[PDB]
């Protein structure tokens, strides 16, 4: 897999977390005019520790919405969040240019995986 | 005007905060950068221009202190001034056939215009006033850490010509460096100073200008720019006692111990000046 | 040159298309001993009607200055050729320089004159073969590796061919390059050159065989024949000797791409491109020859080189920009191409964030899902890259440029 | 057995043609003159004459262009006495107008030669001057890397690295090719008022064998 | 006569920051780069000019250290001569002009061709690794002619090498010195100039150029003790382990000299 699940890397893990959060929102409220990739990517990559907490609250609400229905995809997204945050010891105050590039590539890697069968 | 007698090197530190310190004519107007490493650049030409502006503002055209490159001057009309003041008819496209008159016209150009006396000039164009090398030199300023230029889009609620677009406003953009610390070296040459007439008065004015360079350069695109250090290395003789690079190296620019993340103020940087060689004295007091 | 001498001896035989007009030492032209040496050689035609750029009175041999004089000898005793030879070579040169004859072409600052050791149709072909306008069929054939005989049976390829390049130095003119290969061999070499240069056209008005002057002009400081680096003009000797192109070529085209921007003064619908057809062709030639890489004629999405994938990614981001903000006077290709190609790790984060904003705007607008397609392409390109490298080599930058050109062309009207 | 086999190579080389000295053009191969010069740079005395038997061209012929600012004139002779009868500055200013000269060059790149040569005693040789002695001295210097001066590929800007070949000569790129290079500079006969003398340089298998520079039938 | 006693080799490493170390008159004044390898290139005569200028400034026309081949950046205030069948004139030229003594010269006329060699010899200085010059666009305030005033600004261009370390080889042949009186005082002044060449050469174009290292292989014999090309091989100038990407300061390069054969010494002047 081009996605490297064994890459315990802080910006990479945050990017994967962003991708799974976006997928969770897309499943909870499909087809909206804007995704969190479209809303919060700026702040998310600017000061991650300042916004990833509220992104996680929103993703928790989305997964709760998913959990009510038989389409409990919700367990996969929640276990993914658990696995990714397990490897993170603390959110960074700021990320450099290379860390932000790593963030973007990790997000795009994880997004590709979730769409795949 | 007696010439200076000492070889001088200097290090200039200056700031930029939400400003375009120097625009690149090629990248639209983006701040000049080293594309292969991201460090910002300021052409020595820009700093020379700010020095020239300082000279003109503080002396206001006093004798011996005019400047040669101005916002609307015509160089040939200025050279004809030298030819007239030397009583020579301006030889068409050429120097005067007498070498002594050529020297006199060139010296009148040097002895009057401050920036010709300082930075030198290439005046061999049409009416020919000769050449000057300039006792004073300075290299490209280069940031101590890579800068991240960001692009700011703005709008105007009025339009110049007859237009019907305003359906959305007229878009324009500014490029700005969020912050960056620039280290600009420089050099002062006694041997050439003697040949030009660069006196200690001039030199004083020079350091003055350097310290006060940016204070009058405020504009809507410049942001907040300031001079932070002017570490001058005075050699005790005509020809220096220490290699240049060996003195620049005494000036160490690092990031403060308690500073993390992108730099956004001078306080993020720790500046240390070492012990100079016994033939040199340091006047970091500037 | 004695080649010139032989050419005079050739053309002088016929009563038309030529002319039969007519201390001692060893003649270095001929090799005959004890012959009358010329003290002052006859002049060569300069100016626009001769060797362009030089003064009307041009010369090969010239010892007017004391520096160049040697072993106690004076004005032309340093360069000992018999009077006859002196006349001969000069005359042959002049006849080749007369534009009425088709044996001449002007490249950058130098004027090139060529001939075959005996009458052959090559002399009528090579005039256009490195300045292309049957000839097109021949060019396609030799680019395919087919022998010239299959299009021109009268082409005796065993005939030896000569090419000469003269550059002006005021009254002095200099030899820049010289080839004496056989017609077949160098024709095959030119075929290989055109094969390397081959790239899909950007706009269907660009020619199939880019004239070498057009290739050079595109690296000029202002895209005009002046400001062509004479050394690069001479280096592109590499075209018909078959060797590697000068190593200064790729940094030159990359420098143009850095320092260029889309001028809308062409007054066409399109704002002028930054990676033009010709610059991409030169980059492909440099990557094929000097670096031994593999480069396709069109897009090959079945590829896994990170530089190529980053070039394609840059192309799709640029397309997304030009769709999100139509008609704008500037694009990332004007500013961030130079630093994207040379330092991806520092800039691709901001380019991707800006592309995210562009797709955001596009999603709510009409084109409500090309907003999706570009993101799918970003997925499928980013999927193959492990990290953005801190820096990339010059040839890695060349591959970036080729990938950008390919992915841009394959996306003009995909959607 | 009796003879020498010296190898020389370097990045740059410029063996300027006599008919193109003003705007330098290089011979495709090192002329015997250059060879001789190189050999004399290692070891030489008035008593001995160097002769070049064969010149091998190992690396392929490659050309390049370099242009340099240059001075137009040789410095004039002062007279030592009148030079001080009235103290005066003496100098040659490269920036004084006509002084400045531009001079292109068509020079080789990445050369590699093997020079086969042998000694010959001059008529002014000492009675005790053994040719074997000088052979031994040159071989010692070549093996140890010693030299009078750094040998140069024509011009002083182009130093030549060198080694002595005790084994069989290596093969050239042109091992199975033949090539007529035309008439080129053999030597300079300083006895006969310093005219050049030329030979037909027919390269074959990558090796050039010029006639003996001392041949009465070559010389006037 | 006195002369230096040993053959010397030296490898001079200098570097340029945002400057044009040596322009190419055949390439629009862009800094030279070698077509066969992509290395930056600096002609020897470019460096010899710097040595000449530095010695002219430093020795200010002293008795035995005047300079012949000047450029119009000189002063005429003070002078003096040593004032010691055509050998007399030749050795008079050698004994008081430092550059003619050190690099050699040619005089207008002789029964001979008038050649003076001098012991010092040095080759084209080429970059340690390829350089990629950058074109810098600059603009001026005023216009030069009245015609082009017909609002008013002109755009120029400057070419710079962002950074590059250049290795300059050179050879000092003692036997040539013995014919030219090149003595140890001249040699020490010469090392001084090579170390200090670029100190007085500041101008708008060249930026910051400096001599970073000067290794000197001092031989025992009047001739050498090892081949020069094999001596130069010991100076392994390669990149520091901690640096990747383009080199932008001398710290990016690590340079070391191996053990030269026992017959030849080594000294790091810098």
């Amino acid at each position: 897999v081009s996605l490297d699940p064994a890459r315990t890397d802080r910006p990479y893990l945050l990017g994967r977390l962003f991708a799974v959060l976006e997928k969770a929102q897309e499943d909870a409220v499909p087809g909206a005019n804007a995704t969190i990739k479209d809303r919060y990517l700026a702040s998310a990559s600017a000061n991650p520790g300042q916004v990833f907490h509220m992104l996680l609250k929103n993703a928790s609400n989305h997964t709760a919405k998913l959990r009510k229905d038989p389409e409990r995809k919700a367990i996969h997204y929640e276990i993914m969040m658990q696995e990714i945050i397990d490897n993170i010891s603390d959110f960074p105050v700021t990320m450099s240019s290379d860390e932000q590039g790593l963030f973007m590539i990790g997000y795009y890697h994880q997004r590709k995986a979730l769409f795949t069968k | 005007m007696t010439a200076i007698a000492n070889r001088y090197e200097f290090v200039l530190l200056f700031d930029v905060e939400n400003g375009n310190p120097n625009g690149d004519p090629d990248a639209g107007n983006m701040p000049r950068i080293d594309p292969e490493t991201g460090h910002g650049l300021v052409t020595d030409v820009c700093l020379k221009r700010k020095i020239r502006n300082h000279v003109a503002l503080t002396k206001e055209g006093a004798e011996r202190f005019n400047i040669y490159i101005q916002e609307k001057a015509i160089l040939n009309e200025t050279h004809e001034r030298a030819y007239t003041a030397c009583d020579l008819k301006p030889e068409p496209k050429k120097l005067p056939k007498k070498v002594e008159d050529a020297k006199r016209v060139t010296d009148w150009m040097c002895t009057n215009f401050y920036d010709i006396r300082t930075f030198g000039a290439v005046m061999t164009t049409e009416v020919n006033c000769g050449q000057v090398r300039g006792p004073v030199q300075m290299a490209f300023a280069r940031s101590v850490e890579p800068v991240v230029p960001q692009e700011v889009s703005i709008t105007r609620m009025a339009v110049t010509t007859k237009a019907e677009a305003e359906d959305n406003r007229t878009m324009g953009r500014k490029h700005i460096v969020p912050y960056g610390l620039y280290v600009a070296h420089g050099f002062i040459s006694a041997p050439l100073a003697e040949k030009t007439g660069f006196s200690d008065e001039d030199l004083t004015l020079f350091w003055d200008a350097l310290v006060n360079m940016f204070e009058h350069d405020r504009s809507a695109a410049r942001g907040l720019m300031s001079s932070r250090k002017l570490i001058v290395f005075k050699h005790q003789n005509r020809l220096g006692n220490a290699p240049a690079h060996k003195l620049f190296d005494l000036v160490k620019v690092s990031r403060a111990e308690g500073s993390s993340g992108p730099a956004r103020s001078f306080a993020d940087y720790a500046v240390t000046v070492g012990q100079a060689p016994e033939g040199v004295e340091v006047k970091e007091m500037l | 040159l004695q080649a010139l001498h032989g050419y005079y001896q050739r053309m002088s035989a016929d009563p038309d298309a030529g002319m039969p007009p007519y201390l001692c030492g060893q003649c270095l032209i001929t090799g005959e001993r004890q012959k009358p040496i010329a003290q002052l050689h006859p002049s060569i035609k300069g100016g626009r009607d001769g060797v362009r750029g030089a003064q009307a009175v041009a010369s090969i041999v010239s010892f007017n200055n004391t520096a160049f004089e040697s072993y106690g000898k004076e004005q032309s005793i340093n360069a000992p050729v018999s009077q006859e030879a002196a006349f001969s070579y000069v005359t042959a040169l002049n006849y080749l320089l007369n534009p009425s004859n088709r044996q001449k072409v002007t490249i950058a600052d130098a004027t090139v004159v060529f001939w075959a050791e005996r009458s052959s149709p090559a002399e009528d072909i090579f005039a256009g073969m490195f300045d292309p306008p049957r000839m097109h069929d021949l060019l396609v054939a030799i680019r395919s590796g087919k022998r010239a005989t299959d299009i021109m049976p009268d082409m005796d390829e065993s005939v030896r061919f000569h090419v000469l390049g003269l550059s002006p130095n005021a009254a002095r003119l200099s030899v820049r390059f010289w080839e004496v290969d056989t017609v077949g061999h160098m024709l095959d070499k030119v075929g290989r050159h055109y094969r390397e240069l081959e790239i899909i056209p950007q706009f269907n008005n660009e020619q199939e065989f880019p004239s070498l002057s057009t290739l050079l002009r595109q690296t000029a400081v202002l895209n005009k024949t002046e400001n062509i680096s004479p050394v690069l003009a001479g280096g592109l000797r590499a075209m018909l000797t078959g060797g590697p192109y000068p190593q200064s070529l790729l940094p030159a085209v990359l420098g143009r791409i850095r320092a260029e921007h889309a001028r809308p003064e062409d007054k066409s619908r399109y704002r002028l491109e930054v990676v033009t057809y010709y610059r991409a062709a030169l980059i492909k030639a440099y990557l094929i020859r000097n670096r031994k890489l593999e480069v396709p004629v069109s897009l090959d999405p079945a590829r896994t080189d990170r530089p190529y994938l980053l070039g394609r990614l840059f192309a799709v981001l640029e397309k997304a920009q030009e769709d999100a903000v139509p008609g704008a006077n500037a694009t990332i290709k004007d500013r961030y191409l130079a630093s994207a190609s040379a330092n991806p790790g520092q800039v691709f984060h901001m380019l991707l964030k800006n592309a995210s904003n562009h797709t955001a705007k596009l999603r709510k607008d009409p084109e409500r899902k090309s907003a999706i397609h570009y993101e799918i392409m970003m997925q499928e390109i980013i999927d193959n890259i492990s990290d953005f490298p801190v820096t990339m080599s010059s040839d890695e930058q060349g591959l970036f440029m080729i990938g950008y050109y390919h992915q841009r062309k394959a996306l003009f009207t995909k959607k | 057995t009796y003879g020498i086999r010296l190898r020389v190579w370097g990045d740059y080389a410029c063996f300027t043609r006599p008919e193109m000295k003003v705007e330098r053009v290089s011979y495709d191969v090192m002329p015997p003159s250059a060879a001789r010069g190189i050999l004399e740079a290692i070891h030489w005395k008035p008593a001995i004459r160097w002769i070049v038997d064969r010149i091998h061209v190992l690396r392929p012929i490659v050309f390049d262009n370099v242009r340099r600012n240059e001075v137009s004139s040789k410095i004039p002779k002062p007279n030592p006495a009148t030079a001080m009868r009235d103290r005066k500055p003496l100098y040659f200013l490269v920036d004084d107008g006509s002084n400045r000269q531009q001079r292109a060059a068509t020079l080789l790149r990445n050369v590699d030669y093997v020079i086969e040569a042998h000694f010959e005693l001059t008529d002014k040789a000492g009675a005790e001057d053994n040719a074997g002695k000088h052979l031994d001295i040159f071989r010692r210097r070549a093996r140890a890397g010693q030299s009078f001066q750094q040998p140069c590929l024509g011009c002083r800007e182009f130093p030549a690295s060198f080694e002595l070949l005790e084994g069989d000569v290596p093969l050239s790129c042109y091992a199975g090719e033949k090539r007529d290079l035309g008439y080129m500079l053999l030597d300079i006969d300083f006895e006969r008022d310093m005219t050049p003398l030329f030979f037909k340089a027919v390269m074959e298998d990558g090796v050039i064998t010029p006639p003996s520079r001392t041949s009465p039938e070559v010389r006037a």
